RNA sequence: UUUUGAGACCAAGUUACCCUAGGGAUUCCUAUUUAAGAGUUCAUAUCGACAAUUGGAUCAGGACAUCCCAAUGGUGUAGAAGCUAUUAAUGGUUCGUUUGCAACGAUUAAAGUCCUACGUGAUCUG
RNA sequence: AAUUAUAUAACUUAUCUAUUUUAAGUUUGAAAUUUC
């Protein structure tokens, strides 16, 4: 049952639409979403958040009509409102509470962050090397959101973060922080801003990125600055070890290369390469300290 | 009368009585088959038979103790093998001659009972004592299981040998196992202990070719060859039976035979020492499978697979259902296809010819074991695999060539079956157009496909 | 008969005891848990880094030998060893495919646990309160994040998750066991529980804020002042309080700050947005007193 | 070109500007089409109505792989409690929250694990 | 639609002009090819 009532229009999941086929292959297939352009949302909270941060929407699909009236119409121009079936919103979820956002594919440099933090947005780039948790990639966005980090950078194996589970991870953290994903090494330094030093954590899998004769050899010998010490004092980026991977070789290189040194955090045995989540949310805050006092 | 033929439009759907004829064309749904404007135009092969042909009929054909088996073998048979409790047409023809010595060459389909056609004469008849020549390692380890356990009730050795293992290796399994009387062997891990000196066919009394097709292909003629130089052969039944001079008995068995095997066979044997048989269903159709052919593109596949999935998961969701086997012509497609099965969540196998040896062993037996109830192979797996349970193979892509249909085809409908076989083909483009349309035109005229003949 | 091989000896168990079946009620069913009061264990690392933290062991069921080396063979002299049929121990978890090896605790004695001295490296003075905790793999990753950090002890309230609940201890990988946990403190004791006078700062922006206007927020109970988070409150013994996922603290943590001298800690966060998930909302304000007070 | 090295290329709409191929139909009776119910059984021997020409709510049924209830052996069971085992599906197995894979809250003797085309609801009009 | 799209048109460099220290790129598309 499709209603057009006083302005305000909802469909209902049709027999044979071809439409709902088309989400599943959207929202679980990464390649897709960039070859369509579009991603899903889970919750109305996180569906609250991208609408307040006004990124472009595609369509939603809801269970129940009552959650349209409690969504701002107005606010739904670019969406087609869909009733679909529960089963469906399982069989075309793997995780919604009888509602399901498709919104496209944002462009972060696009995407509207309003002043609060933007008055301790920093010329700081935070940098996950081969992080390939999901979990992890939502919510370690947090600590850059918070913090206010310019642009993040997800070198290449980084799982995607505009991916939904990571959407659930992160609760909305990629509405408050700008991400460039599948960012290549050598294009790494331009997308350092001017005069940036380069600081990475220390925490190996990066000696499989070195050819086999000068494998052993190659390691870097470059100098443990303290995590603690001021780094924030010019342009500085902040390299994050993945929970995989760790410290890739070119973050090594470019740090001693750049001016900068590796932003040590002694790394507590147990975890062999501190969580990408803690790495991230150390490094970031308190330069934010530094630069305010 | 109940539909032979269902469509999508619904003009053209044929009753259960009616017959075109070589001369008249039929009006098929796959005639019309062009322009991709008309989306989802599909048809289905209802199943109209609801008894298995194989086990139908079972009570007309004589009993074993007719076919020459002595009660001491079926009292083995009863323990070890219960379920066949009557020949089926394949097996009352091929057994009686076989314990007499005569050369026999079979030509049946898949599931007919062919592998126990030879093996009860073959037990009877008995430095290996019986040989088996097979074209792939995954039906070398299904003869061998099989063999092995109408062995171990009769208390013989039988030992599995693939092609493809290295040397060394292949030297490694046979000192760590015991001599077997009945070797399983391919083509190509066969040639290299023969090169080796590994083994003597000097002694050898049974060979077994089954697959003949299959073993005649290039990639193995050559080594048949040079098995046969080894091999001696017996010229008839009674230098079988010579204790002085003994010699090897030759079994063909196979679903189609290339034109020209007479002339190999001619130089071995005399064209009149070969006993053929044929079954009544070779090269026919299969009325008690159905049969569904979509409309569908590549992205459009994707929608209807998972759609077809989803059904199937319905299906599970609603009663137990059998395993699904799903066909990939090329190892790229089902990777390509097995990382949007795993952005699904979708608990799956993937099975290619080039995948390591002891890894697609793993799997083979893991899918025998019910490990995954979705399994992704390609062609190396249309050619000895299991699919007792398998309740619907989907042809992701479709069949290159009839035979392979065939091949696919058998996995459905096998003696056993535990669930009602289903066959799905996906066509993507109007690409084998021709193939449907000989299919469709075939069931209504209720003939065999064209150029099957073996 | 116990069977003998590489030193260890582990019984063959019987399946369809009725006891499994207690066990299998209490695993799979939450609600199952709090009547009977039973907890349990799942993983080999896990297992082992709860016995060498002081975790009380009653009985290991694993189904296969290689698992039991990796398994503290040091604190099984005395634990029943079983070898078990994997369908046994696949019934019980909620998970269907364990670690091959499961085993059934009585509640750890924190003063007795014993935690790796590596975090205590980097561990901080600094305290840790949750409240109203309601997710037990952010709780894992939170302790799992805290053995990344090093938390000198945690306080965990009542109307949190039940921290020894099975999915909970997974979540850790060991991690439950590498930082100090207390649990259901009542909130009247929890001044008692720290230091008394220690600066608590509650991290104050919530989900109840969300709903409540920051003005009606302060008249009933007492004003705690509203600091950035990057602003040093780490000088002194510092205790934090962070909330629950997607709760918030409660009226007696706010209480508490004030009384003990200590203040809000604010995260400005993009409009649009209030409290991203909860799991690193400790790490990332526990983290901020990590790198200054080596400052 | 011999050898040596550890038979729609791929690729969306639209046509009432069209073309071809066809398929259909063009109050109580009466003629076609359909067939619930009548006919002991059985639609069309004989007749013959109606026609065509969403999350939920309500109520649950069943499986045993036994959570509560129930019947028992043994005990590192004096009794009672427990613990350890057998037997048994007998009836039960709440109400909500879930910032949507998980969990909390409050109760209960217990809030077993599941299955039963969402287990199961039969507007009005065009 | 996909794929191209030195018709043109713009910008940049030439170009041609002033001074003075159309062609090649790219972009649009006149269009082209094939599919729907």
């Amino acid at each position: 049952h499709t209603w057009e009532e006083a302005g305000l229009r909802y469909d209902k999941a049709f027999p044979g639409d071809r439409r709902l086929s088309s989400v599943m292959t959207i929202v679980k297939s990464r390649p897709f979403r960039e070859k369509q352009g579009k991603i899903l949302l889970e919750g109305r909270r996180l569906i609250a958040d991208a609408l307040k941060a006004g990124a472009v929407p595609k369509a939603f699909f809801f269970s129940r009509l009552e959650y349209v009236k409690e969504l701002p119409v107005d606010k739904l121009k670019d969406v087609s409102l869909i009733k679909v079936k529960f089963e469906d919103i399982k069989d075309w979820s793997d995780l919604p509470q009888g509602i399901m956002g498709i919104f496209a594919k944002p462009d972060p440099v696009k995407m509207t962050y309003p002043e609060t933090p933007l008055h301790h947005t920093l010329p700081l780039v935070l940098i996950c090397d081969n992080l390939r948790d999901p979990g992890n990639l939502g919510t370690i966005l947090r600590s850059a959101a918070g913090a206010g980090c310019s642009k993040v950078l997800l070198t290449k194996g980084c799982v995607d973060a505009w991916e939904p589970k990571v959407l659930r991870a992160g609760m909305g953290a990629h509405f408050q922080v700008p991400i460039v994903n599948n960012v290549e090494w050598e294009t790494v330094p331009n997308h350092l801003p001017p005069d940036t030093r380069v600081y990475v954590a220390d925490n190996h899998k990066y000696e499989e990125d070195l050819d086999t004769k000068t494998r052993k050899d190659w390691l870097p010998k470059l100098e443990v600055q303290s995590y603690d010490l001021d780094w924030t004092g010019a342009p500085a980026a902040v390299v994050i070890g993945g929970e995989t991977h760790g410290v890739s070789l070119e973050s090594l290189q470019l740090a001693e290369s750049t001016g900068g040194k590796r932003l040590l955090i002694p790394v507590v045995p147990g975890v062999d390469s501190l969580n990408s989540a803690m790495a991230a949310s150390i490094l970031l805050f308190e330069g934010k300290r530094q630069l305010r006092i | 009368g109940p539909l032979l033929v269902s469509a999508r439009r619904p003009e053209l759907n044929q009753p259960a009585r009616l017959t075109l004829g070589r001369w008249e064309r039929a009006p098929l749904a796959s005639r019309g088959w062009k322009h991709r404007r008309s989306r989802q135009d599909h048809f289905s092969i209802e199943r109209v038979q609801q008894e298995a042909p194989a086990l139908r009929n079972l009570s007309s054909r004589g009993s074993f103790v007719d076919l020459g088996l002595e009660p001491r073998v079926l009292l083995a048979l009863q323990e070890a093998v219960p379920e066949v409790v009557q020949p089926t047409s394949v097996q009352s023809k091929t057994i009686p001659p076989l314990l007499r010595g005569r050369h026999l060459l079979c030509a049946a389909e898949t599931g007919s009972g062919k592998t126990l056609s030879y093996l009860l004469p073959l037990f009877q008849r008995l430095a290996p004592r019986g040989l088996v020549l097979v074209p792939s390692r995954e039906l070398a380890e299904q003869v061998q299981a099989v063999a092995q356990s109408l062995g171990g009730y009769l208390g013989l050795q039988v030992i599995e040998l693939g092609g493809g293992l290295g040397m060394s290796r292949l030297k490694l399994q046979l000192y760590r196992r015991p001599a077997a009387d009945v070797l399983v062997a391919t083509p190509g891990a066969l040639w290299k202990a023969l090169k080796s000196q590994l083994i003597s066919l000097q002694h050898l009394n049974f060979i077994v070719l089954d697959e003949v097709d299959t073993l005649l292909d290039e990639s193995f003629l050559e080594l048949v060859d040079y098995i046969l130089e080894k091999s001696p052969i017996a010229e008839s039944p009674a230098e079988l039976e010579d204790p002085f001079n003994p010699k090897a008995q030759l079994v063909l068995v196979g679903a189609t035979f290339p034109e020209g095997l007479n002339q190999l066979l001619s130089k071995v044997t005399s064209p009149d020492s070969l006993t053929t048989i044929t079954s009544s269903k070779l090269h026919c159709l299969m009325p008690h499978v159905r049969q569904t052919f979509m409309r569908l593109k590549g992205a459009d596949k994707v929608t209807e697979l998972v759609q077809i999935l989803k059904q199937q998961d319905k299906a599970s969701k609603t009663e137990p259902s059998g395993t699904v086997l799903v066909f990939c012509n090329s190892a790229s497609t089902v990777n390509w296809l097995g990382y949007i099965l795993d952005d699904h969540k979708i608990q799956h196998l993937r099975l290619q010819g080039q995948m390591p040896a002891s890894m697609r062993a793993g799997i083979f037996q893991s899918f025998q074991k019910g490990s995954q109830n979705i399994l992704v192979c390609t062609d190396i797996a249309s050619r000895g695999l299991d699919s007792v349970h398998v309740e619907v193979v989907i042809n992701y892509d479709f069949p290159p060539t009839l035979q392979d249909y065939i091949h696919r085809a058998g996995r459905v409908g096998r003696v056993g079956s535990e669930v009602p076989g289903s066959v799905i083909s996906f066509v993507t483009h109007p690409w084998d157009v021709s193939l449907v349309q000989k299919i469709e035109l075939a069931a209504r005229r209720r003939r065999s496909l064209p150029g099957l003949a073996s």
